[PDB]
């Protein structure tokens, strides 16, 4: 998909265990296994992706 | 820049706009009790001792940092102000220690003077018999400045002076809540040509 | 009628909601949350048009929506956003979306991130246009590391799809969203303190004036706005300010989430119309008090920071920003903490005070110690060792603290003890009485 | 006994006045020699704004609170 | 026991070498740039987070490292690194059990779970085993008041708990086996127990309830 998922690193483990945590999965109704699939370093890995897109920052000092 | 007209204590007063309430009250002549405010330091609201009531005030305002606005009415010595000041000093004097006789600022201490003028005279703090007060380890800071931080009131005069006037930048605050302390997180010496002036700034004998 | 002035409502029975009217449909996560389901549930619909409308449009329909900010203070957002919309300066205007859920008893904020992060992002975009925001920052507790990543993921899908960024939704206007996971501390839920957090300073709040509309992050014009306040916004601009006035009774307009917890059979979060009786709600979406309605000692409607109300006064309470104010309590976050007839309310409240004592930056004279004092007094009361005059200390100390502190936290610490003395003083008298007799 | 002996009578002598011209008038009438010491010029207003603590460009941004 | 004054201990001292590993170095470069050029000091808290996350706790050398990155006095980093609660300035350990012992978690019995935790780990509050596998801790509220009682372990949210399951959870973590976070009583996410009473209808779809004009 053109709107891909975040980088494979940012994803703790590729969902293959289906039921995760309290019983989330792409099948079952509580469809948010992605929440329970976040790594110790998932946050930082996200911004590593986001070097690509973000626009120029304002600068006070000229 | 035309000067605003404001009735400080039922007296018309002239202030260039943006003037702070306190800076106007001195202009006329009245003085508000301050602890964290000094002429030559950045403005902060810490002590809450400079509070004052303005007619139709939902909230008493800190004169030290309150820019005056048109047609106000500042009631310096109105009972609501007196209620506020006493409460604030009951607070300050909860857990200040009982060390006036051994405190080098005895008889020169703003806390004593402003306690006399504007504070109460009875101790509602009953917990001295149950769990006592708080205490803080003193710091080693140099061969010049003797430090007894268990008297500090966290006015941040030392913090602001060092950061700005001397630019040492090595003296600051730490921690939340009643356990907030001041000093350097690790033992250092506050070495600086102007370091003496902190002794005059600290209103209390810390 | 003028551009503002939301239309008064003429309904008496503000009963349940219709799930069509529930804006947060995915709440409880029965359906997909990624951008596939989101655009299947209508999460980015005609955003290009609405954004193009301008700021005058958006602010106006907000005004006639009469929305009161759900951040706990309750001041309406239309005026807030309008202040941002004042040009005549070369500043990088910013928009801060406070997602702090520090408020004890409150859990609604968490699930918006966990189940509809796209909705919030869309809302920030529409609002950010109305605030002329150069960019925005979604400040979030450090206790929600998994949510923060989840939001980061939603930002990924949005950036990749081109919904948000430069030329977002093809409108040409630029807007980027960043995620700042502040190292958890309850005080950061304050506007000024949060701004200090983002800036990297100590974290303690600031005096007002100046307001964030004057100077905010980086000394730039900003507003801190609650997550729900933002999340509803795009739906309002997409569904009609008239319709949102269709709910609510008066100035307390719109709908709000509720978090029912405590001695409750089936506590949970419920989207439901405001201006509702509390008893009806507790028996509709909640199942009722564990010991039945009679076995009820008191409810704290706004969660912590809010005085308790006893069962008798509670029996007929209209839940809303108003109404409760008359009943001597503030709706806060609509966080209802309910306790059965049998539990130590006094040491329940003592726990709240300890929370404040541990959660108070310590910049103001009253709050750096006065809560510390209240903690000492309440602890002694809980153990039953205190002269009855300490009833008056707590009453009279509380008045001294309230109003003199900088951030509203002091008031949040002052009110609960005031409520306890007003309504459950006989309990304290008995607790002290038992100790004295044994003494 | 190592006290601070002083055989000079007008050592502690100290009097107050409302304005220097009054004092000079008094001092002459009692035939003393004197020399005024100009106190100070009127305090020049200092802006002492709160917002300067938080500025985007100016150096005056506070390092801490 | 928490101290806002640091002494040069053998285990915590600037002499210890800390440095950002190449993986984190990239992240540091990427994260710095979300702040305008003038004010880079705002990134400090994320940087301290990353350092703690890499190391497991904050050594004073790490605070120096962040200060060196941002070119500011070492005291300012100390100020913040001491303010925020979870910036553990002492050796934490592998797992950091956090129990929210405030209302309404206290109301739902969360004293029980804390009592058991001390029993089985063998140490009291604010403590860590000689192993450092475990660290008991109390926190005010973890934003899961609704799923009360509840515990968190360094990322995790274990809610809807009791003495029985905490015993099981600790035996699991004693064995060092992965545990499934989230509630373990039948619900999943802040949803009323049993059958559902609201949002029982399919989401309408895009455009529903549009203004129909403007
Ligand atoms: C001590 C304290 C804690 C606060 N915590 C929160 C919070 O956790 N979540 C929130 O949305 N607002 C919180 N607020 C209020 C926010 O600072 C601010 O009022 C809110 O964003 C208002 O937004 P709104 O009026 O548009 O809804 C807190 C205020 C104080 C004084
Ligand atoms: S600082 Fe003032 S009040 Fe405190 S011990 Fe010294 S003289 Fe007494
Ligand atoms: S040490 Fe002195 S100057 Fe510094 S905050 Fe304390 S009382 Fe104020
Ligand atoms: S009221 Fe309390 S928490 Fe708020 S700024 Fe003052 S001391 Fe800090
Ligand atoms: S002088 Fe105003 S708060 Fe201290
Ligand atoms: S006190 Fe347990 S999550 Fe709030």
């Amino acid at each position: 998909s053109s709107p891909s998922v975040v980088g494979l690193t940012s994803n703790c483990v590729k969902p293959s265990s289906g039921p995760v945590g309290p019983g989330a999965s792409a099948t079952g109704g509580y469809k948010v296994p992605e929440y329970y699939s976040f790594n110790r370093f998932s946050y930082a890995e996200a911004e590593v992706e986001m070097a690509k897109y973000r626009c120029p920052q304002p600068s006070a000092l000229k | 820049p035309e000067k605003i007209e404001v009735f400080v204590d039922d007296i018309p007063v002239q202030v260039v706009p943006g003037t702070t309430v306190l800076q106007a009250a001195a202009q006329i002549g009245v003085e508000i009790p301050r602890f964290c405010y000094h002429e030559r330091l950045a403005v902060a609201g810490n002590c809450r001792m400079c509070l004052v009531e303005v007619e139709k005030s939902p909230k008493p305002v800190a004169a030290c940092a309150m820019p005056v606005m048109k047609g106000w009415r500042i009631k310096t010595n109105s009972d609501l102000t007196r209620k506020a000041r006493e409460g604030v000093m009951e607070f300050l004097l909860m857990n200040h220690p009982l060390d006036c006789p051994i405190c080098d600022q005895g008889g020169e201490c703003d806390l004593q003077d402003q306690a006399m003028a504007f504070g109460s005279d009875r101790s509602r703090f009953t917990d001295i018999n149950y769990t006592g007060k708080r205490a803080v380890e003193d710091k080693d800071i140099g061969p010049l400045v003797k430090t007894i931080m268990t008297r500090c009131i966290h006015c941040t005069r030392c913090v602001r002076f060092a950061s700005e006037i001397a630019g040492v930048d090595d003296l600051g605050t730490t921690g939340r809540g009643n356990d907030m302390q001041i000093g350097t997180y690790v033992e250092k010496l506050f070495l600086t040509e102007l370091s003496g002036n902190v002794i005059d700034l600290c209103p209390v004998g810390a | 009628p003028p551009p503002g002035t939301p239309p008064p409502q003429t309904k008496t029975k503000f009963g349940p909601l219709a799930d069509e009217d529930r804006i947060f449909t995915n709440l409880y996560g029965r359906h997909d949350w990624r951008l596939k389901g989101a655009l299947k549930r209508g999460d980015w619909y005609k955003t290009k048009e609405i954004v193009l409308k301008g700021a005058d449009w958006i602010v106006n329909e907000i005004k006639t929506s009469g929305l009161r900010g759900r951040g706990g203070a309750g001041f309406p957002s239309g005026m807030k956003w309008s202040f941002m919309n004042k040009p005549g300066d070369g500043r990088p205007k910013y928009l801060v979306v406070n997602a702090d859920e520090g408020e004890p008893g409150t859990c609604k904020d968490r699930e918006i991130m966990r189940h509809d992060p796209h909705k919030l992002v869309e809302g920030c975009l529409i609002a950010g246009r109305a605030m002329g925001a150069q960019a925005a920052y979604i400040y979030i507790r450090g206790e929600f590391y998994n949510e923060a990543s989840n939001m980061q993921l939603a930002i990924a899908e949005a950036y990749q799809a081109g919904l948000i960024g430069k030329n977002a939704c093809g409108t040409g206007y630029d807007f980027d969203v960043f995620m700042h996971r502040g190292a958890g501390a309850y005080i950061c839920g304050e506007e000024t303190a949060l701004i200090e957090s983002l800036e990297g300073k100590q974290g303690k709040p600031r005096l007002k004036p100046p307001f964030p509309a004057d100077v905010g992050v980086f000394g730039c014009p900003t507003t801190v706005t609650n997550v729900e306040t933002v999340a509803v916004a795009p739906t309002i601009c997409r569904r009609g300010g008239v319709w949102f006035a269709s709910f609510g009774r008066t100035r307390n307009s719109g709908t709000k989430l509720f978090n029912i917890s405590g001695h409750v059979n089936r506590p949970c979060t419920v989207e439901e119309e405001m201006s509702i009786p509390l008893k009806e709600l507790i028996e509709r979406h909640c199942g009722g008090v564990t010991g039945g309605w009679d076995n009820l000692l008191g409810v704290i409607p706004g969660g912590s920071s809010t005085p308790i109300i006893p069962k008798n006064v509670c029996d007929d309470v209209i839940m809303d920003f108003d109404g409760l104010i008359a009943a001597q309590t503030s709706l806060g976050t609509a966080a209802i903490i309910v306790m059965d007839k049998s539990t130590d309310v006094i040491k329940a409240i003592a726990r709240l005070i300890s929370f404040y004592k541990h959660e108070s930056c310590g910049q103001c004279t009253p709050c750096r110690e006065g809560i510390g004092w209240m903690n000492k007094i309440m602890t002694r009361f809980v153990k039953g060792d205190a002269q009855p005059a300490e009833i008056d200390m707590l009453w009279e100390i509380s008045k001294q603290i309230e109003g003199h502190t900088i951030c509203a936290l002091g008031d949040g610490a002052a009110w609960p003890v005031q409520g306890l003395i007003r309504h459950f003083r006989p309990e304290i008298e008995k607790r002290m009485q038992l100790h004295a007799k044994r003494v | 006994m190592g006290w601070a002996s002083s055989g000079d009578p007008l050592s502690n002598m100290n009097v107050q006045f409302g304005s220097p011209e009054e004092a000079i008038t008094f001092c002459e009438r009692n035939g003393w020699r004197w020399y005024v010491d100009g106190a100070a010029k009127p305090k020049k207003e200092r802006v002492k704004n709160y917002g300067i603590n938080f500025a985007w460009n100016k150096r005056t941004r506070v390092s801490t609170k | 026991d928490n101290l806002f004054v640091h002494r040069d201990t053998p285990e915590d001292n600037p002499n210890i070498p800390f440095e950002f590993t190449a993986e984190n170095k990239k992240r540091v470069e990427a994260i710095l740039s979300i702040y305008p050029e003038g004010h880079k000091r705002g990134a400090m808290i994320p940087l301290l987070d990353l350092a703690q996350r890499q190391y497991g706790w904050l050594p004073i050398s790490a605070m120096h490292k962040v200060a060196e990155i941002l070119q500011l006095p070492n005291m300012r980093v100390y100020e913040v690194a001491t303010f925020y609660t979870m910036f553990m300035r002492k050796p934490t350990g592998k797992y950091h059990i956090q129990v929210c012992t405030t209302t309404p978690c206290w109301l739902r019995g969360s004293d029980d779970i804390l009592e058991t935790c001390k029993k089985q780990l063998g140490i009291g509050v604010g403590d860590t085993t000689k192993d450092r596998k475990f660290t008991i801790s109390e926190v005010e509220c973890l934003g899961a008041c609704v799923n009360a009682p509840m515990v968190a372990i360094n990322d995790d949210y274990y809610e809807d708990l009791t003495s029985k399951d905490m015993q099981d959870i600790l035996n699991d973590l004693k064995a060092d086996k992965i545990s499934p976070p989230g509630p373990r009583n039948g619900r999943f996410a802040s949803e009323p127990k049993g059958e559902p009473t609201s949002l029982s209808e399919e989401p309408k779809g895009p455009g529903f309830g549009l203004q129909a004009g403007l």
